[PDB]
RNA sequence: CAUUGGUGAGCAGCGAAGGAUUUGGUGGAUUACUAGCUAAUAGCAAUCUAUUUCAAAGAAUUCAAACUUGGGGGAAUGCCUUGUUGAAUAUUCUUCAAGUGUAACCUCCUCUCAAAUCAG
């Protein structure tokens, strides 16, 4: 709990990080 | 198309059929030239993720500076993108928008890797060798020329065994 | 050993070891001594498949002619091995010759199933199946392509931009009834010797 | 009998004379 | 000398009214076979036309409707949204602003590599 709009920013940035994690580790061909 | 006249030129001021601004200078093709990708959409398969790097790299630059999540998550981004080798360095954060090109992720491609190691003479001869089934990445012979190979997987590319081109070298 | 080993497996006695090199040749090693006992060959008797995007025939394809898992029997006298192929193998340990060769799955949509591809699908430029047919679906979601190009055994099915390879990862024996189970690409398969568990209704109206 | 590396041949920015930047020589 | 190189001669040797090679075309399989066409319970297949047309059945997000956009900037001119103004008859349209509004519309990036050559 830091700031509620920063909470929104942390959650949205973690969502995009999860999407990027998905596309990059699939792109990593998980080996 | 016509080497058109001095009187034709001023009337057809804005027209072109070869280099368009929606066609973005045919820049993608110059990367499709230098790395010899089979389909066009491989470029936009990198460039759809490549902005997605920057789209996270931008808004992580919008957080307060010593936000203890911000410096940690950026390190988790940069160790990941450094394991895949799509950037040369990892010390600076500025490569996440400046070095993330389609050519940089596209010079982590498989025939670029063999073309560095001089098993092949040119790039397309390595593509022909992958198509012929001569190469392997550690355990597995790979058929696909468009293999994303990480930095740490780069030692695992050998020629495949009992071949006619491994006996060539 | 002289070639690249993987998928190690010991006898339960622990004085002999099955090894799979990159050549496919399984070797058996002494443990009380150092020399090799004898080696059984697998690069000949492996059913491998040619993918629709393969540009080389399966007779000289080096795709899957090794073994990604080896297991000794509960006498230590037999071995079931399984790899990235369609072929699961049952070698006898002292007689040193395979007993039976097993298909895991016979599926056209699985990639390395077929030995010989049908030449009616080899068109002018390209396969007949390698054309992207997801763009003609009635539904928007099935028309959406999310496939990153060179993903090998990555996260999801749709993102190979390929058919799934017929591969079998893990191989084990049952202790009791010599049944062997292998978790395939399709899933866990069970072979057994529990014969006549096939249920047989008699004198049906 | 098709050649290997069947690639998408497309617009060459350094070879196509239809470009007016290559209209000179 | 090994030639373990082939040419070149030859010979032993193989050896039934030739042998050896190279390729074009086509057919057959390359998944496990229930017939073709149509308006399809039927008709056709020499034909469905001078019964194919009447008949019935048949109309919601009161306008839900880019699940789709390389990333930054901005986004003038457009549009969107409400704020706000006029007109017509409870609604469209004139006029106007506010929008870290915006897949229109402007630029920056998404090219310059231990690849090679080259002076030192």
């Amino acid at each position: 709990a830091l700031s509620e709009e920063l909470q929104k920013a942390h959650s949205e940035i973690s969502e995009l990080y999860a999407n990027l994690v998905y596309k990059l580790d699939v792109l990593s061909s998980v080996h | 198309v016509r080497k058109l006249k001095h009187h034709e030129q001023k009337l057809l001021k804005k027209v072109d059929f070869l280099e368009w601004k929606q066609d973005q200078g045919h820049r993608d093709t110059q990367v499709m030239r230098t790395y010899h990708i089979q389909n066009r959409e491989d470029y936009h398969k990198y460039n759809r993720i490549c902005g997605d790097i920057r789209r996270l790299a931008n808004k992580l630059s919008l957080l307060p500076p010593t936000d203890p999540f911000r410096r940690k998550h950026e390190q988790l981004l940069l160790d990941k993108l450094y394991a895949m080798g799509v950037l040369t360095t990892k010390s600076k954060i500025s490569d996440l928008e400046n070095k993330v090109t389609v050519s940089a992720i596209c010079r982590r491609r498989l025939p670029v890797i063999m073309h560095r190691l001089k098993m092949a003479e040119t790039i397309q001869d390595a593509v022909k060798f992958i198509e012929q089934g001569h190469v392997r990445v550690g355990p597995n012979l790979i058929n696909d020329p468009a293999y994303l190979v990480t930095r740490n997987m780069e030692d695992y590319v050998t020629w495949v065994d009992n071949s006619k081109i491994k006996k060539t070298l | 050993v002289y070639s690249d080993v993987l998928a190690l497996s010991m006898r339960p006695d622990g004085k002999e070891v099955a090894v799979s090199t990159l050549k496919g040749q399984i070797s058996i090693f002494n443990i009380e001594d150092a020399k090799q006992v004898g080696n059984i060959d697998c690069r000949k008797d492996i059913i491998s498949g040619r993918f629709n995007q393969d540009r080389f025939t399966a007779k000289n394809s080096e795709r899957s002619k090794f073994f990604t898992t080896i297991h000794y029997s509960f006498d230590g006298m037999a071995i079931v091995a399984g790899g990235n192929n369609n072929s699961i193998c049952l070698y006898d340990v002292p007689n040193e010759v395979l007993l039976k060769r097993f298909i895991v799955s016979r599926n056209m949509a699985l990639n390395g199933t077929l030995e010989f591809l049908n030449s009616k699908k080899m068109t002018e430029a390209g396969s007949l199946d390698l054309i992207d047919d997801a763009g003609e679906n009635s539904d928007l979601e099935d028309r959406i392509d999310n496939s990153l190009p060179g993903s090998q055994r990555g996260g999801d099915l749709s993102t190979r931009k390929m058919r799934p390879e017929v591969r079998v990862t893990s191989v084990q024996f049952s202790p009791t009834a010599n049944a062997f189970a292998a978790a395939s690409t399709e899933g866990l398969l069970i072979y057994s010797t529990n014969d006549t568990i096939l249920f047989d209704p008699f004198d049906l109206d | 009998t098709r050649k290997f590396g069947l690639v998408k041949r497309t617009l060459n920015t350094k070879k196509d004379q239809r470009l007016k930047k290559n209209q000179e020589n």
